C-alpha cells in the first residue's frame, strides 16, 4: 500500500509508472520469495520502500533457511535420567 | 458515489473494530492470576473460584534489573500509545472524508484521509508487535482471543480504505485534466 | 562511484547508469535481488562482476548462522574483577564477621584491597554477617544490590544448589587452604 | 533443543521497515508540498 | 558556479581531514604500556603497568597513570611466512594512508589548474580519478589497520573517524568532478551541433 501510495498519488507525474495497487502486490511478493522481474521502483520514494523491503526480506528468508537446517538436523534428545 | 460509499462504510468499520479492541479484555488467553482472558489494560478471571474478578495489569513488575532497552519497551506497552494512536488517526480520516462532501472543491482533503488510514495501519502493526513482544518476555500455552483479531482485522480494513481514498484522489485529479484539455 | 565513473565519463559514448542508478544497482546486487539495468561495457561489467563475487562471499557468511545469533541468550554480568567493586558505589559487599576473609583486607597494603575496606567501615547498615548463610541469603533477597565475599569452595557449593540464583565472577584473589 | 524463532527475536527488522515506510511517505509529501507551492506562483 | 565551489571546499576538507588523521595519534583506545620496558630491569620493581592507551600509526602514548603524557614508537616487527610479513610491512610503512593523502593533494592541483587552462577539459577528469583513487586507497588503509590490530576491548578514536569521513567526502568530490567533465562536453557538443 505504501509503495503504491508514494508512486501514484502525486498529480505532477501523470501513469508515470506501472506500480498500481495490483503491480505493487506482485512486486512485493516476488521480492519476498527471492524472485523478481518486470519492473523495479524508479522514484526516490519508491526506492526507499523497495530498499527496506529488500532488507526485511534478506533477514527473514535467511533466518527461515538457517533455522530450518536445525529442524532438519534435530539431534536425538534424551531424558535427564539416563542411568 | 459507490466508491465513496464503500469508503465511508470502511472508515466506520475500521474505527469501530479498533475502538472495541482497545476497550475489550479478550486479547489473550493465558494461565496466571486475577485460565485468564488477559486484555490490553486489565486481566480478569475465567473458570475457577473467581469468574468476574478483574485486576489492572502491573506492566512494571518487580521481580532484578531494568535494562534501558527493556524499560522503554514496557513504557510503550503500558501506555498502549500505538493502539490508541491507531484509533485517533482513523477518527481523523473519518472527519476528512466527511469534510470533503461539504466542500468538494479542495481535492486535498481526500489525500489527507488516505494518509491517515495508511498511517493508522502502520501504527496498528507496531501495537501488535509491541503487544506480542512484551508477552513473549513472560512465561506453557496461550491463545489469542477475538479482541486481538479485531485489531488485526481493522488493519486490513484501514489499508483497504486507504487505497480507496488514494484512488478517489487520483480519479478527481484526472477529471480536472480532461476539463482542462479543451 | 566507480561504476558511475566508468559508464559515463567518456564523451565518445554520448546507458542509464547515472550516479543514483549506480547506487540502486549496487544495492540490488547486495540484497540478492534483481536489476532493471545491466552494464554493457567491459569496464562496467568488471565492476559488476567483482561486486557479485564480493556479495556472494559476504551474504553466504552472514546467512550461515543468522538464526543462531537471533536465538542466543548470552549470559552477561555486571562485574568481573574485584577492582570493579572499588570503582563503583551502587552495589555493596561485605565479608563474614570474625573470619579469615576479613583480616586479609585489614592487613593488606595493596591499593585496591585498602580502598575496599574504607567503603566497608562507613557502610550503614553494617555489611558483615555473623554467620555464613546470613550473608549468602541476604544477597539473594537484595535484588542484586549486594555481593558477598566468600571462599571459592563454598561459593561453588552454593552455586550448583537450587535456586542457582548465585554465581561466581572472575578468579580468586589469594591462594590459601584449610588445615 | 531446536527452538523456533519468535517475533521478539525479529521485531527489530520490523521497526526499521515501518520506519522506512513512514520516511518514504514523508519524502513523497515534501516533494508534493514544494511543487504545489511553486505551481501557485506560476 | 555553485558546483565548482563545492568541489574546492570538498577537496580542501578531505585533504585536511586525512592529513590530520595521519598526523594525530588517536586512532584506537585500548590497553597497553608506553615505556620501552626493556630497560635491562634497572628498577625491576617498576614493571609494565597496563594502562589505557591512545595508539596511532606511528607513535603510542599513555592516557592515565604516572606515565601520562609519555609517548613511544610502535614496534611493528617484534622479536615467518608470506602472509604475516608483507601485511606488517604495509601496516608499518602505512603506504596506503599516505598514498591517499598524496592523491588528494594531486587532485587539488588539477582543480586549481582548472581555472587557468579553461580550454583544456581532461584536467577536470584527471582530478576525478585522483579523488576516486584516493577513496579506494583509504579503504585499503582502514582494512590493513584493522587486520593488523587483530594479530581485550578497544574503541576507535576521532582520528580513525577522520580518515573514514575523508573517504566519503573524497568520493563525493569525485562524483562532482566527473559531473563537471560530463557537463562540459555536453555543452561543447551542443554548441558544435548548433553551429553545424
Ligand atoms: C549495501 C548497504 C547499503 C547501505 C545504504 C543504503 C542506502 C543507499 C542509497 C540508495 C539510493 C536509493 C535512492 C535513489 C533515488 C534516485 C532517484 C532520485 O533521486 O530522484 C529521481 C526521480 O526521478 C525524482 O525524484
Ligand atoms: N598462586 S600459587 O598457586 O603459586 C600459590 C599456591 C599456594 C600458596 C600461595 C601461592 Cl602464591 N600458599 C598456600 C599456603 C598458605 C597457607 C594455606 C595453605 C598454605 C599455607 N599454599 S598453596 O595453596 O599451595
Ligand atoms: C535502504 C537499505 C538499508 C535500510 C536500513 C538499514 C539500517 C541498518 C540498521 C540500523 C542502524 C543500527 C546501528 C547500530 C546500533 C547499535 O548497535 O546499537
Ligand atoms: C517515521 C515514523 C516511524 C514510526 C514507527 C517507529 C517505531 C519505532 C519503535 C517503537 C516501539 C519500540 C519499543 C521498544 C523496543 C526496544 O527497545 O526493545
Ligand atoms: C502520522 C500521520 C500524519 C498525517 C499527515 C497528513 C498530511 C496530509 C497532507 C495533505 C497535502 C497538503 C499539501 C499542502 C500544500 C500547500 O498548500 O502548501
Ligand atoms: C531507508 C529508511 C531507513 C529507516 C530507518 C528507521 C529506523 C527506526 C529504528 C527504530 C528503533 C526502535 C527503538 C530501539 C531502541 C533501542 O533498543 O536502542
Ligand atoms: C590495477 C590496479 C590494482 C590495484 C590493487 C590495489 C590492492 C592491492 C592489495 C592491497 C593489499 C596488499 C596485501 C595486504 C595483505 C597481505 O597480503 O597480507
Ligand atoms: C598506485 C596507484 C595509483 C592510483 C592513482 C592514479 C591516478 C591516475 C590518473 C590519471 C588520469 C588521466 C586522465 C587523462 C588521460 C588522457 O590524457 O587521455
Ligand atoms: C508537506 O510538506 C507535507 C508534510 C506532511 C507531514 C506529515 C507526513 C507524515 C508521514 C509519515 C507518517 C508515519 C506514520 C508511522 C506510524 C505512526
Ligand atoms: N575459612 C575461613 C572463613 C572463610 C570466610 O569467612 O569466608 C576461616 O576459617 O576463618
Ligand atoms: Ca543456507
Amino acid at each position: 500500500v505504501v509503495l503504491f501510495l508514494v508512486s501514484r498519488f502525486s498529480p505532477y507525474e501523470w501513469p508515470p509508472n506501472e506500480f498500481g495497487i495490483f503491480n505493487s502486490l506482485w512486486f512485493s511478493l516476488g521480492a519476498f520469495m527471492q524472485q523478481g522481474c518486470d519492473i523495479s521502483p524508479r522514484s526516490l520514494s519508491g526506492r526507499i520502500v523497495g530498499g527496506v523491503w529488500w532488507f526485511f526480506t534478506l533477514i527473514i528468508i535467511s533466518s527461515y533457511t538457517a533455522n530450518l537446517a536445525a529442524f532438519l538436523t534435530v539431534e536425538r534428545m534424551v531424558s535427564p535420567i539416563e542411568s | 458515489g459507490v466508491q465513496m460509499l464503500l469508503t465511508i462504510v470502511g472508515a466506520f468499520a475500521a474505527f469501530s473494530l479498533m475502538t472495541i479492541a482497545v476497550g475489550t479484555d479478550y486479547w489473550l488467553y493465558s494461565r496466571g492470576v486475577c485460565m485468564t482472558h488477559s486484555g490490553l489494560w486489565r486481566t480478569c478471571c475465567l473458570e475457577g473460584n473467581f469468574k468476574g474478578l478483574c485486576k489492572q495489569i502491573d506492566h512494571f513488575p518487580e521481580d532484578y534489573e531494568a535494562d534501558t532497552a527493556e524499560y522503554f519497551l514496557r513504557a510503550v506497552r503500558a501506555s498502549s500509545i500505538f493502539p490508541i494512536l491507531s484509533v485517533i488517526l482513523l477518527f481523523m480520516g473519518g472527519l476528512c472524508i466527511a469534510a470533503s462532501e461539504f466542500y468538494k472543491t479542495r481535492h486535498n482533503i481526500i489525500l489527507s484521509a488516505g494518509i491517515f488510514f495508511v498511517s493508522a495501519g502502520l501504527s496498528n502493526i507496531i501495537g501488535i508487535i509491541v503487544y506480542i513482544s512484551a508477552n513473549a518476555g513472560d512465561p506453557n500455552s496461550y491463545s489469542y482471543g477475538w479482541s486481538f483479531y479485531f485489531g488485526a482485522l481493522s488493519f486490513i480494513i484501514a489499508e483497504m480504505v486507504g487505497v480507496l481514498a488514494v484512488h478517489m484522489f487520483i480519479d478527481r485529479h484526472k477529471q480536472l485534466r480532461a476539463t482542462a484539455r479543451a | 562511484v566507480v561504476l558511475f565513473l566508468v559508464s559515463r565519463f567518456s564523451p565518445y559514448e554520448w546507458n542509464e547508469f547515472g550516479i543514483f542508478n549506480s547506487l540502486w544497482f549496487s544495492l540490488g546486487a547486495f540484497m540478492q535481488q534483481g536489476c532493471d539495468i545491466s552494464p554493457r561495457s567491459l569496464s562496467g561489467r568488471i565492476v559488476g562482476g567483482v561486486w557479485w563475487f564480493f556479495t556472494l562471499i559476504i551474504i553466504s557468511s552472514y546467512t550461515a548462522n543468522l538464526a543462531a545469533f537471533l536465538t542466543v541468550e548470552r549470559m552477561v554480568s555486571p562485574i568481573e574483577s574485584a577492582e570493579d567493586l572499588a570503582k563503583q558505589t551502587e552495589i555493596a559487599y561485605g565479608t563474614l564477621d570474625s573470619g579469615s576473609t576479613k583480616e586479609f583486607f585489614r592487613r593488606s597494603k595493596i591499593a585496591v584491597y585498602e580502598k575496599m575496606w574504607t567503603y566497608m567501615r562507613s557502610a550503614e547498615p553494617s555489611v558483615f554477617t555473623r554467620t555464613t548463610a546470613e550473608g549468602v541469603a541476604r544477597v539473594r533477597k537484595s535484588k542484586g544490590k549486594f555481593a558477598f565475599l566468600l571462599e571459592s569452595t563454598m561459593n561453588e557449593y552454593i552455586e550448583q544448589r537450587k535456586p542457582c540464583d548465585t554465581m561466581k565472577v572472575g578468579g580468586n584473589l589469594d591462594s590459601k587452604g584449610y588445615g | 533443543k531446536t527452538s523456533a524463532l519468535s517475533l521478539s527475536n525479529v521485531a527489530g527488522v520490523f521497526y526499521i521497515l515501518v520506519g522506512g515506510l513512514g520516511l518514504a511517505m514523508l519524502v513523497a509529501l515534501i516533494e508534493f508540498c514544494y511543487k504545489s507551492r511553486a505551481e501557485a506562483k506560476r | 558556479g555553485v558546483q565548482m565551489l563545492l568541489t574546492i571546499v570538498g577537496a580542501f576538507a578531505a585533504f585536511s581531514l586525512m592529513t590530520i588523521a595521519v598526523g594525530t595519534d588517536y586512532w584506537l583506545y585500548s590497553r597497553g604500556v608506553c615505556k620501552t620496558k626493556s630497560v635491562s630491569e634497572n628498577e625491576t620493581s617498576k614493571k609494565n603497568e597496563e594502562v589505557m592507551t591512545h595508539s596511532g600509526l606511528w607513535r603510542t602514548c599513555c592516557l592515565e597513570g604516572n606515565f601520562k603524557g609519555l609517548c613511544k614508537q610502535i614496534d611493528h616487527f617484534p622479536e615467518a611466512d608470506t602472509a604475516e610479513y608483507f601485511l606488517r610491512a604495509v601496516r608499518a610503512s602505512s603506504i596506503f594512508p599516505i598514498l591517499s593523502v598524496i592523491l588528494l593533494f594531486m587532485g587539488g592541483l588539477c582543480i586549481a589548474a582548472s581555472e587557468f587552462y579553461k580550454t583544456r577539459h581532461n584536467i577536470i577528469l584527471s582530478a576525478g580519478i585522483f579523488f576516486v583513487s584516493a577513496g579506494l586507497s583509504n579503504i585499503i588503509g582502514i582494512i590493513v589497520y584493522i587486520s593488523a590490530n587483530a594479530g581485550n576491548s578497544y574503541s576507535y578514536g576521532w582520528s580513525f573517524y577522520f580518515g573514514a569521513l575523508s573517504f566519503i567526502i573524497a568520493e563525493m568530490v569525485g562524483v562532482l568532478a566527473v559531473h563537471m567533465f560530463i557537463d562540459r562536453h555536453k555543452q561543447l557538443r551542443a554548441t558544435a551541433r548548433a553551429t553545424d
